């Protein structure tokens, strides 16, 4: 299996990329290797590799960036009539995509940053380059804040994160993983970032996310999200066991309700969670 | 040239030091005004000069007043209209007329927002109902003095702490006889037990689907989503701008604190910090509903609106 | 520190004993072996005991028991005169309010256990022998329910009560500290120990708990608190940070406000959260 191989080597060579466009990287190479002359015949390996990334990478980012990229080839063949030219157009459309992803950090940065007031009280979940980034952004502008950092008892990455966020010389306090209703009478925010936005407006994250949203909904206190575009996932989860089992795994994940998120953070813009909704209904699945 | 030059510096005169003129539809009229002005009397090659040009007028008009971003939506929605117009242009000397007969039928929509208000009314209002309305506006009152040509219900009007702007109100609706009841701020929780349905108005209306608006009606809404009563925001479509709430800490309008505390209070002045924001801060999560011309939208649309009024590279202005 | 030594002595001779009993007894050890005859005198020395306790033992429960043991001494020396008979009378009193505490968790046993239904899905926080108890008693009338235990991160008791409780035979699953909003909607009644019961009706424990009964909330389940009557404390806190600062040493301790608890269950009956508030002013501090 060469794609796993690849999908491996293009997330292990740079440990601040995501897996996702990893994943839509390797779907690109796939694309580029199939050199197949078929419609259908391409549309059949691409749900393969889905498959096989899936299999090996249990995350919702892969398989909602997998998802995205064949509504894209999907696209692109209902575009163009004839194959030979529709190769080359989605090529070309495939490395534009992955030029105008590979700048959405800064725009998530630029865009996001300016919601943190000075002298404020921040709650951080898991680690996540997407507040990393935010959080680095808002020092850049010269903004004090304490942050309180969830420990991430399944894999220890909180920790990790105050170790990264420890050398960036801001005010970080590792907080208990059972401490996220003690310390939000004291914060005034909570940015958490997502790794799956479903199509209602909840997030597809952490375990410890959701009941510390409902911690932001008796303490009223704002649930911002930050989560790029490639986070978008086409599923309803009613409750918290109606997510597929493929992403649990003691679980890892869970769903927080749109009802309990105040804003989300995407390149498109500071948009409310009924927005997502309007994304993936203009996309066509 | 120079009739253009002392047109803009009164403009921004009579925005940097007081409420000038009243309401916002004339103002919003002569602000249109004003751009079809400065763009029938300039040379230009490029849409983008024109576009910088708009903007750096727009940055001034903002620097006036921060806290009215009547002009600056007016300026950001003339600059998507000369976006959309070079994207179908583009896709050259033409363009001048297509501005002007787009800033034309704009000044039509803009003249019939508040007769398109109290035609939709009509589905909004019952008999014998009660009806919450805080502070003072020209929208809300047609609307109630219209609703109750053919329809009998109740106007509870609070009046607001800072200037007491109720009472025009009240005595507006009372003269078309819709039982209007005059009470204060300070018992509006003492009478949302039965209050059936709020229409309020707004000041202006965020990306967010959140809105600043009178002071006191953060409170209303707050007692309108303990009680579970529909709220209901009568407000047009230059009301709305893309400024987010937490943005360089410039939300509310502060103003002079002798109608909160007067001058002649005594030598207690020196030590005491008395401050009057007219202007409210209320979440979307509050509001259940928004009526402007084209209809009733959800607060969980605006951004909708946001799309088809504004574009997020004006944002900035 | 002879008292330090017998309460060390007391709280190590039985392991399913609680440190609130043990505190009591070597306070009826230390009256007894005072030996003054003083009624100021034996205050300050039962004090500069309470004191000692307090400084060894960070728990809520000894400083509420031995609250409880001077509120009875105040109450034993304002009702006899002289002090002579006022000693021995103190002293069978002591004797009979210990034998009468001793008994308590067989009255939570057979009065707290009817409330499981068969069939259903109970949720545990971390390890108490009132919760076990019931637990057991429950067991003993023949039901059938599914336990999720709390894994309680900063000592690891939940698991310790998932292994006290798997040999009792019972279906128990240990849950993830920050998983008990994930497993919510399937556990229709919550029952969590206390340890300090504050006057308004709300609950001083172990820092999982509170958050959970947010998700008691928000997801209308019955969170129901057995704790004795030992553990009666007069403060009240306003927030999570007006809880004193002795009892917190990552805080170990919560507060739980009263409208998040549907029922209480001392040996005085099952009983609203008002009820302690009842208790206590009848008892005069």
């Amino acid at each position: 299996k060469e794609l796993i191989e690849y999908f491996k080597s293009q997330m292990k060579e740079d440990p601040d990329m995501a897996s996702a466009v990893a994943a839509i990287r390797t779907l690109l190479e796939f694309l580029k290797r199939d050199k197949g002359e078929t419609i259908q015949g391409l549309r059949a390996n691409l749900t393969s590799a889905i498959e096989t990334l899936c299999g090996v990478d249990s995350s919702v980012a892969v398989s909602s960036g997998g998802e995205l990229f064949l509504r894209f080839i999907s696209l692109a063949s209902l575009e163009y009539s004839d194959y030979s030219k529709c190769k080359k157009i989605m090529i070309e459309r495939g490395e534009l995509f992955l030029r105008r992803i590979s700048l959405s950090r800064n725009k998530i940065a630029d865009l996001c940053h300016t919601f943190i007031k000075d002298g404020a009280t921040i709650l951080t979940h898991a680690y996540s380059r997407v507040v990393l980034r935010v959080l680095e952004a808002a020092v850049a502008a010269k903004k004090r804040f304490s942050v309180y950092v969830t420990e991430s008892q399944p894999d220890l990455s909180g920790k990790k994160m105050a170790k990264a966020l420890c050398h960036l010389n801001v005010p970080v306090t590792v907080v208990l993983d059972a401490a996220v209703g003690y310390i939000m009478e004291k914060a005034d925010l909570v940015i958490v970032g997502a790794e799956g936005v479903v199509e209602n407006g909840g997030i597809i994250n952490k375990i410890g996310t959701n009941q510390m949203a409902v911690c932001a909904k008796a303490q009223n206190k704002p649930f911002y999200v930050v989560a790029e575009s490639f986070k978008f996932v086409r599923l309803f989860p009613l409750n918290q066991q109606d997510v597929p089992d493929k992403f649990k795994y003691h679980p890892w994940v869970d769903y927080t309700a749109p009802s309990l998120i105040t804003l989300l953070f995407t390149d498109l813009g500071v948009l409310t969670p009924s927005a997502v909704s309007d994304e993936l209904i203009k996309l066509y699945l | 040239g120079s009739e253009l030059s002392e047109r803009i510096e009164s403009f921004v005169e009579t925005l940097k030091r007081g409420g000038g003129p009243r309401s916002s539809e004339e103002m919003a009229r002569e602000t249109l005004g004003l751009l079809r002005q400065i763009i029938t009397d300039h040379r230009w090659s490029n849409a983008g000069e024109l576009m910088e040009l708009i903007r750096r007028e727009g940055r001034r008009m903002t620097a006036a007043q921060p806290s009215e971003t009547t002009v600056g939506n007016m300026v950001r929605r003339v600059l998507k209209i000369i976006r959309e117009e070079y994207g179908r242009l583009h896709g050259y000397a033409q363009l001048q007329s297509n501005i002007i007969e787009a800033i034309n039928e704009l000044l039509v929509e803009l003249e019939g927002t508040m007769e398109n208000i109290a035609a939709q009314a009509l589905e909004h209002i019952h008999s014998n109902e009660v009806i919450m309305t805080i502070g003072f506006s020209r929208t809300v009152e047609a609307f109630l003095k219209e609703a109750a040509r053919k329809r009998k219900f109740h106007v509870i009007v609070a009046e607001c702490a800072p200037f007491c702007q109720g009472h025009e109100m009240a005595v507006n609706l009372s003269k078309a006889g819709i039982e209007t009841t005059v009470m204060t701020d300070a018992a509006i929780f003492a009478v949302m037990s039965r209050v059936n349905k709020v229409i309020i108005g707004t000041k202006t209306i965020l990306a967010n689907g959140a809105l600043r608006a009178v002071t006191g009606t953060h409170t209303l809404a707050l007692a309108a989503k303990h009680h579970s009563t529909p709220l209901i925001v009568c407000a047009p479509m230059f009301k709305l701008s893309p400024q987010f709430p937490n943005e360089e800490d410039s939300f509310h309008k502060f103003v002079a604190p002798e109608e909160v505390l007067p001058f002649t209070e005594g030598d207690i002045l020196e030590k005491v910090s008395v401050h009057c924001p007219v202007f409210d801060y209320v979440p979307p999560e509050l509001i259940t509903l928004f009526i402007s011309n084209i209809g009733g939208n959800a607060p969980s649309y605006i951004y909708r609106l946001m799309s088809e009024l504004y574009h997020p590279d004006d944002h900035v202005l």
